[PDB]
């Protein structure tokens, strides 16, 4: 509503 | 009491890249990342601001990952180590020398049970303010 916290990232799996 | 101006409409936390290898074990987590919410030009007579937090939670109680990575959650805390899961509120005092208010918060990703899988991390937490 008044504020929005956006969280972003990535989980990488190189196996 | 009369509302302040909300200076922080949008605040993004970029957790970067986490590795499934590193998130195998339960409780494995990213570093904490600071995020601030700021209010300005508080009217005289407004001395406290309460933030109410809302976002989707999963069965761990923490915020659900709304990206494609599985077995990972998001955690929001205040500056003092207190968890702010959905439905929590936090109240701060208006600084009368500037008539402003701030919420210094922090966010991390964590795998409560272990075994995070490859994919995106994406989540949004809405904040509504009340005044007194
Ligand atoms: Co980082």
């Amino acid at each position: 509503a008044d504020s929005t916290i956006t969280i972003r990232g990535y989980v990488r799996d190189n196996r | 009491a009369k509302p302040c101006t909300v200076s922080t409409t949008n605040a993004t936390v970029d957790l970067g890249d986490l590795y499934s290898f590193s998130l195998m074990s339960a409780g494995a987590a990213s570093a904490w990342h600071d995020v601030a919410l700021e209010l300005t030009n508080c009217p005289v007579g407004t001395s406290r601001v309460t933030a109410s937090f809302s976002g989707a939670a999963d069965s761990t109680g923490y915020y659900k990952n709304q990206g494609t990575a599985q077995n990972i959650q998001l955690e929001l805390q205040d500056d003092s180590g207190n968890t702010l899961n959905t439905g929590a509120t936090k109240t701060v005092q208006v600084d009368d020398s500037s008539q402003s208010a701030h919420f210094p918060l922090q966010v991390r990703a964590l795998t409560v049970n272990g075994g995070a899988t490859q994919g995106t991390i994406q989540a949004v937490i809405s904040i509504t303010y009340t005044y007194s």
